């Protein structure tokens, strides 16, 4: 029933740089407050308990400070691997209440995607249904743009994406587009082209295939 | 020093009783000083407590939940559980399950969880369960992508290794999709040498637990 | 009805001790940061929200009833004892409460490990031939892991037995690893025992004893303890409160239920 107000939401910075994060309980809690760090498809990790102890494994860069209504979780030199979503949660009463979490993205230097595209495969087709794949690999920032091109004629509506998070090593995403067409459709029409724009691209990049080579 | 490792049936119909059941290895749930602790986060959500409990009997769950929420030890089982009746939309989540250590010097009693599982999806719906369907990503200067396209199932999540978890650099697993049609859609890559695509081999193996489904493909030249 | 303070704590007529850094049971157990406070007295002791621990990782069990007991007796007066522990390493100390550059323990306790391969049953006695209640203070070690409890006590599980003339407490380690403070998965719970004119103190372990080194001189009087975060200053005033002093002319205060001397009614 305690709330407990984490700020920023969200934060990018540097590797090396120096972050802080703040969490301001909606009473006293003396030290009673730990921070976790959550890391994609890991298990949640606690890093600092009773507001400044560093738990094992954790890097000395990780320091927590701070008592009563203010908490500070700073991370010295941040590192790749410290992408991640923190969260502070209180123990001084029940139930033991989180706050709402920062994520902490990465910046680093401009990396284009490699891009790739994959036709439906044949045994696909016998259900009535063409899914055609891009792929944009290993490119940063996470804007790309993904127009597809059927003999030249733009598409919209027919496609979704998704990302992937972070990488904890290289700070890069990764793309995929996939293009779904009925097999009647998809069989009409013969050059299918998928188009990316982003900034590490002088100008768009387009990977193509025709249908039956 | 303990694993966690979560387990329960991932789709529950709605108003029905959700169960889960947490394994735990390298310590006895028979423990005076240990808790069990749930946690759940809705999908976009944030954390949210659900209790603990100790082997002595005690147990602690948050009032959000406590007239719908039980807990237990199985002693011979190593195993301790969360019980959720009368489920809706609202109790889909990922759900963790997590041990601590009574330390009244520095936290409230069972208030404290520091190792936690990875978490199980849970998905309430009326829904049915389907498996997927896996399509391979054939390759087309240097280096050469290669995939499994893995298409409408339901609920979440699948897992897919490359080579039996053999192949693992350079794997991109792609957060699922939902589609008008109300399932899911994933695709799994990896890059690998062109020089390799005409003598070595590479299978998909796209596994789901809710379907009891195993499919492996294996990928190569149109 | 009094409705207004300084903001000030005035510092006459009332002794007053100010905890700064340091809380009554820190500078009871001999915190390293807090042993400026030995043998101190006070009429009012008062503790700050700033303060902090920095030693070995603990807890009181009947925390409340022992700062309430050494606040009302007013004196950290304490007396070392020639406590004889045969066949065990005495003055054990940790990085987790360093003294100076090297690591240390609480000054008042005294952490026994094995001597060679062995840790013997101790069981030593002291007797209170003074006319004034004695305060031992003692605790019991918590390993993290069956091997830690081994490597510094012998034995596979240990006890701590003090018991008096009309008194015996016995305390059971509790094995296992907590979180991380100060580096360190293991605890000490502290507890404490009264000695009476004519009694006799008998400490009996076969391990994880972190045993007294003498005794904190009782008294009865009008000592107490308060939290406050107001700054001390150089005023009289009979009458104090955590917000400040107030005067007393009116028969009512409406500035804290928590008071301390001649103060008027809260209402
Ligand atoms: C221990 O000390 C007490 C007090 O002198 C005595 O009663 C007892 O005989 C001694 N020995 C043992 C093993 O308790």
């Amino acid at each position: 029933d305690i709330v407990m107000t984490q700020s920023p939401s969200s934060l990018s910075a540097s590797i090396g740089d120096r972050v802080t994060i703040t969490c301001r309980p909606s009473q006293n809690i003396r030290s009673f407050l730990n921070w976790f760090q959550h890391k994609p498809g890991k298990a949640p990790k606690l890093l600092i308990y009773a507001a400044s102890n560093l738990q094992s494994g954790v890097p000395s860069r990780f320091s927590g400070s701070g008592s009563g209504t203010e908490f500070t979780l700073t991370i010295r030199s941040l590192q790749p691997e410290d992408f991640a979503t923190y969260y502070c949660q209180q123990s001084y009463n029940t139930p033991p209440t989180f706050g709402q979490g920062t994520k902490v993205e990465i910046k680093r230097t401009v990396a284009a995607p490699s891009v790739f595209i994959f036709p439906p495969s044949d045994e696909q087709l016998k259900s009535g249904t063409a899914s055609v794949v891009c792929l944009l690999n290993n490119f940063y920032p996470r804007e790309a743009k993904v127009q597809w091109k059927v003999d030249n004629a733009l598409q919209s509506g027919n496609s979704q994406e998704s990302v992937t998070e972070q990488d904890s090593k290289d700070s890069t995403y990764s793309l995929s587009s996939t293009l779904t067409l009925s097999k009647a459709d998809y069989e009409k029409h013969k050059v299918y082209a998928c188009e990316v724009t982003h900034q590490g691209l002088s100008s768009p990049v387009t990977k193509s295939f025709n249908r039956g080579e | 020093q303990v694993q966690l490792e979560e387990s329960g049936p991932g789709l529950v119909k709605p108003s029905e009783t959700l169960s889960l059941t947490c394994s735990v290895s390298g310590v006895s749930v028979t423990s005076d000083i240990y808790y069990w602790t749930w946690i759940r986060q809705p999908p976009g959500k944030g954390l949210e407590w659900i209790g603990y409990i100790f082997y002595n009997g005690d147990t602690n769950y948050n009032p959000s939940l406590k007239s719908r929420v039980t807990m237990s030890i199985d002693t011979s089982k190593n195993e301790f559980s969360l019980r959720l009746t009368s489920v809706t939309a609202a109790d889909t989540a990922v759900y963790f399950c997590a041990r601590g250590t009574e330390d009244l010097g520095y936290c409230s009693s069972g208030s404290c969880p520091n190792h936690w599982g990875q978490g199980t999806l849970v998905t309430v719906s009326s829904a049915s369960t389907k498996g997927p369907s896996v399509f391979p990503l054939a390759p087309s200067g240097g280096t050469a992508a290669l995939g499994c396209l893995v298409k409408d199932y339901f609920p979440e999540p699948v897992t897919v290794s490359w080579n039996s978890g053999a192949l693992t650099s350079g794997v991109h697993t792609f957060p699922a999709v939902l589609q008008s049609s109300g399932l899911y859609s994933l695709s799994s890559v990896v890059t690998v040498p062109s020089s390799s695509l005409g003598t070595q081999t590479y299978i998909c193996n796209v596994n789901h637990k809710p379907s009891n489904t195993k499919v492996d493909k294996r990928v190569e030249p149109k | 009805v009094q409705s207004s303070s300084t903001g000030k704590i005035c510092n006459n007529p009332h002794r007053i001790l100010d905890g700064i850094d340091c809380t009554l049971i820190d500078a009871l157990l001999g915190d390293p940061h807090c042993d400026v406070f030995q043998n101190e007295t006070w009429d009012l002791f008062v503790e700050r929200s700033k303060a902090f621990s920095n030693c070995y990782p603990y807890d009181v069990p009947d925390y409340a009833s022992l700062r309430s007991l050494v606040a009302s007796s007013g004196t950290l007066e304490f007396i070392t004892e020639g406590f004889t522990w045969t066949g065990v390493t005495q003055n054990g100390g940790s990085n987790a409460c360093k003294r100076g550059p090297g690591s240390g323990f609480f000054s008042r306790l005294n952490w026994l490990t094995k001597s060679g391969s062995t840790y013997p049953v101790l069981n030593v006695t002291m007797p209170n031939n003074d006319n004034f209640d004695k305060l031992y203070i003692w605790g019991v070690h918590h390993p993290s892991t069956n091997q830690e409890q081994t490597s510094l006590y012998v034995q596979a599980s240990g006890r701590v037995t003090v018991s008096t003339r009309r008194s015996q407490q016995t305390i059971i380690p509790n094995i296992g690893s907590r979180p991380w403070v100060r580096g360190l998965s293991s605890r000490i719970s502290i507890y404490w025992t009264i000695v009476k004119p004519g009694d006799v103190l008998v400490i009996n372990s076969n391990g994880n004893l972190i045993a007294p080194r003498g005794y904190f001189k009782m008294r009865t009087g009008k000592s107490s303890i308060m939290r406050s975060d107001a700054p001390i200053d150089t005023c009289i005033s009979e009458c104090i409160t955590p917000n400040g002093s107030i005067p007393n002319d009116k028969p009512f205060q409406n500035v804290n239920k928590i008071t301390y001397g001649a103060c008027p009614k809260y209402v």
